[PDB]
RNA sequence: UUUAUCCGGUAAAGCGAAUGAUUAGAGGUCUUGGGGCCGAAACGAUCUCAACCUAUUCUCAAACUUUAAAUGGGUAAGAAG
RNA sequence: ACAGAAACCUCCCGUGGAGCAGAAGGGCAAAAGCUCGCUUGAUCUUGAUUUUCAGUACGAAUACAGACCGUGAAAGCGGGG
RNA sequence: GUCUACGGCCAUACCACCCUGAACGCGCCCGAUCUCGUCUGAUCUCGGAAGCUAAGCAGGGUCGGGCCUGGUUAGUACUUGGAUGGGAGACCGCCUGGGAAUACCGGGUGCUGUAGGCUU
RNA sequence: GUUUCCGUAGUGUAGUGGUUAUCACGUUCGCCUAACACGCGAAAGGUCCCCGGUUCGAAACCGGGCGGAAACACCA
């Protein structure tokens, strides 16, 4: 049995990755959070206060507070079944903007324009994605050239 | 033809051992004060020291630093009874100098029979017009490649000045 | 003494190196993984015969020992004993346990079984890979079969299975044989004792304008 | 010889500072927590006051902080009070006044406030603090930046502060080290700061210097001999100008076109041209040691 | 008298027979956690949003008196 | 299951990137030594062995790591938009 | 200078090899390393959350809010270490 | 072209050395009447402006170390699933997918944010 | 094997809390003795077992070891 201390395992994850340990970044605490904003949690070593924990370091969540320097936020996680979206209170230094989000919302900008367009045609464009469809029949074309031949090549031991 | 790379004096430290604490240490301050005229400060152990009767943060030396012309007429008044002769290893490898006296009372000094004599190391900073640029606190920096005095330039320096020997030999 | 090699013969742990975390390891066994004349040049001694092996398992540092020994007891005959060089490619090194031995007195009455079941340390062995080289020797181009045989007979003091190879560099470089009287006639290579410096068209100029020179 | 410190595992494992660091220009922790705006704001700014004198001239400039680099709203220098008729002795605290003063009215001018919370007006040199009128705009505000100035009474920046304050910007400072500030007592003589504020250091100065030794006046200030500047006469230039500045603050800008446009720099080497010198070599070589 | 001393074994079965639940989550959650700084002060702004609604109304109706003129002046 | 997007430090690798071990030679009065041998003695000659370190090379690390997978874990893929 | 592998001083190098009451582990540089001035944010008070989880206690922590204050030109920072 | 002030991302920026600075600044500099700070005006503060790019910085240079990319190693190592595959056993073979790292070769060497100069 | 205990002058043995080291004996030198004993005056002698750590500093405080000792090893 192993000790329960909040820092376990943590030896080799909160740790600075290279040659940026030091004065953090000002951007990472200048850029504005807003209560909705799907945000990641990533812990840091340099600042300890306002830490999250090891059982949520790289976990996704809401925000639904903004204190001072920190944010409250909404974040899943499993607990032998029973999942619970549950409330944590992370100092800005460990948190980002995950870009998950921001494939949509470039997708919904343009689907909305080209409905608006081709709207005063009438014309029906493929809104929805759509998965990678099997690589349509093409030919190929050699010119002057017959292929090159292939031979497996017989084993000679290295060392 | 040079413009201002005036080989020069930025200082003049003058150290006095004596590990020992209380008396033997407060009447050399009063030898600093005298020569120099300016209150020494004491140095103090860097730790705890056996056969020589030394402890940690016990005081021990009184040291001193000149500078302006008042380093040149105490280097001069200093070198003269090392007669304007010096050694080839005192320039050293960044282009300061040093040469010990023996005893206090040589340098135009009273003796007293209760303040005795006590030498003392001068030691001497050469510099040059922008060696500051590396103890400032804003727009730090380093100083150059050249710009640093070597050896060589040390040794003409103290040759051409003092004109003294510099006799070789270890 | 020690069990037989059998019950550490096979690699079923992870390495216990020697450090801090383990202590009070007996000296391993072998000692010189070269000998001969190690102060030999490139230029004079070309054939890199080698021993290598086809199985994951340990060998123990004793083995290692004998391995050598019955291999400079043959060459030497053969060439001389300036004639050769043989150098041992596994210094043992993750180290190997014994629960302590079960000890008890006459018919007995404790041992308490199996509490505290972690042993002591024993010995040390290699780990050893396949395709892996233990065991490789030097001389001239002239006396093959007697790298051949020395090797041969080292390997009767060795568990498992192992081919002996011979090889395509010049002696002990990484250097495809087939090439070094180019490469060293125009400085790719130039010699260095036992060894040899790739040398590249990289550094500084004036590193250059010593050879050519 | 010794053990090489820089090796080639020095720099595999040296990591650099932290560029404005290595300049040595920037507290930034400090900065962090000078700029770095409170998140119950999210959007808006906050602005900070700064000022460093340099050496010959002084500049003041109001910044807030944008994550692409601060934005600078209104920069005023020192190198500009010639048009309010202060010609010489423009990096002197007095003169960081006005360049503060300046600051604060070029900035008020804009957000249409040059005609109200025009702080002090005289000037004393006390506590004067921006009260914000109710039913008006509300007073601007920002938080003072030293930059790397030890912070003791009398130095210029918090100088020029007292300059953006006695301006209309509603900056905290305290009065604890204006040049008055009596460090065996704890308060003012704030007749003090009179003379600090409009040079009588220097006028005393240039009267103590001149009935000792001539030829030391002159040496030690003669573009305050030449241009026709006098003590006396100091104390009125500045009181024209902490007027003149506060009739017009604004900028007009020179309007600048006319350069050629020539290249006076050196380039970079192309590839082929570095690839030869090391071929133009091993060859200027070659050929002059294949023969002695 | 010795015995198990651990295992997460058929379990994966179990806790997920019934499912894991993604919790489900309501439009309108709860304000309880929130900074009481915001709470004191978004309820000033919730309790005196009817004092204001004479604008709201009359404002409404010219947007909408002025959208039924621009449905009406496209007829 | 895809497509975005984070998270991740295991296998491998490396150790001519840090730490830790470790072989070997070239090299070095680096230092210095302790023994020689030729030297009164002499960085004098020549050896020798210590230690260090300048280019190298052998081989390794669970309580190492520059790199660094596979398998894996969050989100997101809209009307509550 | 006395002063010697070690006192004292001064220059240069010095990514971190120190240091940061302790096991390690993570963290740290015009800092969180060292020196001094000023002091009581180790103070009074509701609530929310994390961690151990049943997601019960205790302990320990995190974010806020209200008082009253130290410090600092000030931004903040500070409810023990 | 370039600089200063404040900057972002933090080495393509570092380091080591070599070369050149027109103007403005940026610097070096000169002094201690005051403020202020020291053992020392060595650093800080202040008042300056008699010199020179000596250095920083800036601008450039090196088959330069380093960092940053590419290639190669290599479809190698390793691996998801797979089999009533082999093998006394270690281990090894294949099928279905995924697929690294060094040595060794190449190329590059900081991009720009606002405010303000100078080259009118 | 597991649990205790020591190690300090030539020997037997004290000692402290982290500044300092003893006694007795032994022995070297005088004296007394015709000469030995005894008696009386002077004297010199260990890394405080070997280590690494902490600390101003360790003989003494940790951790490891090495040498000498003691005490258990019960139901069948
Ligand atoms: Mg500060
Ligand atoms: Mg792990
Ligand atoms: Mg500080
Ligand atoms: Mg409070
Ligand atoms: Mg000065
Ligand atoms: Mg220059
Ligand atoms: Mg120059
Ligand atoms: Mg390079
Ligand atoms: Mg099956």
């Amino acid at each position: 049995t192993n000790t329960k201390g909040k820092r376990r395992g943590t030896r080799y994850m909160f740790s600075r990755p290279f040659r940026k340990h030091g004065v953090v970044p000002l951007a990472t605490y200048m850029r504005i959070y807003k209560k909705g904003d799907i945000v990641d949690i990533k812990g840091m070593g340099t600042v300890q206060k306002g830490m999250p924990h090891k059982c949520y370091h790289g976990k996704t969540g809401r925000v639904y507070n903004v204190t001072q320097h920190a944010v409250g936020i909404v974040v899943n996680k499993q607990v032998k079944g029973k999942i619970l979206a549950k409330r944590i209170n992370v100092r800005i230094e460990h948190i980002k903007h995950s870009k998950s989000r921001d494939s949509f919302l470039k997708r919904v900008k343009e689907n909305d324009q080209k409905k608006k367009e081709a709207k005063e045609k009438g014309t029906w464009v493929q809104l929805k994605r759509q998965p990678a469809p099997p690589r349509e029949a093409h030919f190929v074309r050699t010119n002057g050239k017959e292929p090159e031949l292939l031979e497996p090549i017989p084993y000679e031991f290295m060392a | 033809e040079n413009p201002m790379r005036e080989l020069r004096i930025r200082k003049l430290c003058l150290n006095i051992c004596v590990g020992e604490s209380g008396d033997r240490l407060t009447r050399a301050a009063k030898v600093l004060e005298q020569l120099t005229g300016q209150t020494p400060v004491f140095s103090k152990a860097r730790y705890t020291v056996r056969s020589f009767g030394i402890r940690r943060n016990e005081k021990i030396a009184v040291h001193c630093t000149v500078r302006g012309a008042k380093a040149e007429e105490i280097l001069e008044k200093g070198l003269k009874v090392r007669e304007y002769e010096l050694r080839k290893n005192n320039f050293s490898d960044t282009g300061n100098f040093g040469f010990g006296i023996q005893e206090h009372i040589d340098l135009g000094i009273k003796y007293d029979p209760s303040i005795g004599i006590y030498g003392l190391d001068f030691y001497v900073v050469l510099g040059r017009p922008g060696f500051s640029i590396a103890d400032k606190k804003r727009r730090t920096g380093c100083i150059g490649a050249k710009h640093r005095i070597s050896k060589e330039e040390a040794m003409r320096w103290f040759q051409q000045k003092h004109d003294g020997i510099i006799l070789p030999g270890n | 003494g020690r069990r037989p090699a059998r019950c550490y013969r096979y690699c079923k742990n992870k390495p216990y190196p020697k450090s801090r975390f383990c202590r009070g390891v007996p000296d391993a066994k072998i000692r010189i993984f070269d000998l001969g004349r190690k102060k030999a040049k490139v230029d004079e001694f070309p054939l890199g015969g080698h021993m290598v092996s086809d199985e994951y398992e340990q060998l123990s540092s004793e083995a290692l020992e004998a391995a050598r020994i019955c291999a400079n007891k043959y060459m030497v005959k053969s060439c001389g004993r300036d004639g050769f060089h043989m150098r041992v490619r596994l210094h043992p090194f993750h180290v190997i346990r014994i629960n302590k031995m079960l000890s008890c007195a006459g018919a007995d009455r404790l041992q308490t079984g199996m509490r505290g079941a972690f042993g002591k340390p024993q010995g040390t062995v290699a780990r050893v890979h396949i395709g892996q080289v233990i065991m490789s020797i030097r001389t001239k181009l002239q006396n093959e079969e007697h790298v051949i045989e020395a090797l041969r007979r080292a390997k009767f003091k060795f568990p498992g299975r192992q081919k002996i190879h011979i090889s395509k560099k010049w002696g002990f470089t990484k250097f495809n044989a087939d090439e070094f009287e180019n490469m060293v006639a125009k400085k790719c290579l130039i010699p260095d004792g036992c060894g040899v410096k790739y040398v590249p068209n990289h550094g500084p100029l004036d590193k250059w304008r010593v050879l050519h020179s | 010889f010794v053990k090489v410190v820089k090796n080639k595992a020095y720099f595999k494992r040296y990591q650099v500072k932290f560029r404005r660091r290595r300049e040595g220009k920037t507290d930034y922790y400090a900065r962090k927590r000078l700029v770095i705006q409170d998140k119950n704001k999210y959007n808006t700014p906050k602005y900070r006051m700064i000022v460093r004198v340099t050496n010959r001239d002084i500049i003041c400039q109001i910044a807030y902080a944008r994550i692409e680099g601060d934005m600078i709203v209104c920069a005023a220098y020192a190198h500009e009070l010639p048009k309010y008729g202060v010609k010489v002795g423009l990096t002197n605290y007095a003169a960081a006044y006005c360049t503060g003063l300046l600051l604060a009215r070029r900035l008020l001018n804009r957000f249409g406030m040059d005609k109200i919370y025009e702080g002090q007006v005289e000037v004393t040199g006390d506590e004067y603090n921006v009260e914000s009128i109710d039913g008006q705009p509300g007073a601007f505000t920002c938080y003072l930046d030293a930059g790397l100035a030890r912070t003791t009474t009398g130095n210029k920046v918090f100088g020029a502060l007292k300059g953006a304050v006695d301006g209309g910007l509603s900056i905290p400072h305290s009065t604890k080290r204006f040049p008055g500030y009596d460090s065996e007592s704890k308060e003012f003589n704030a007749e003090v700061h009179r003379k600090h504020i409009l040079g009588q250091n220097v006028a005393d100065y240039m009267r103590y210097l001149i009935e000792e030794d001539e030829d030391a006046y002159k040496k030690q200030f003669s573009q305050y001999i030449k241009n026709n500047v006098t003590p006396d006469m100091m104390e009125e230039m500045y009181k024209k100008a902490h007027a003149a500045i506060r009739e017009n603050p604004v900028y007009e800008k020179k309007p600048k076109k006319e350069v050629k446009k020539k290249r006076w720099n050196r380039p970079k080497m192309s590839l082929a041209q570095k690839k030869d010198r090391v071929a133009q070599k091993k060859a200027s070589f070659l050929r002059a040691q294949e023969r002695a | 008298a010795k015995s198990k001393n651990h295992t997460t074994h058929n379990q994966s079965r179990k806790w997920h027979r019934n499912g894991i639940k993604k919790p489900r989550s309501q439009r309108y959650e709860s304000l309880k956690g929130v900074d009481p700084k915001f709470l004191r002060n978004m309820r000033f702004a919730k309790k005196h949003n009817k004092k204001g609604l004479k604008k709201m109304q009359a404002n409404n109706a010219k947007a909408m008196s002025a959208r039924a003129e621009a449905i009406k002046a496209l007829v």
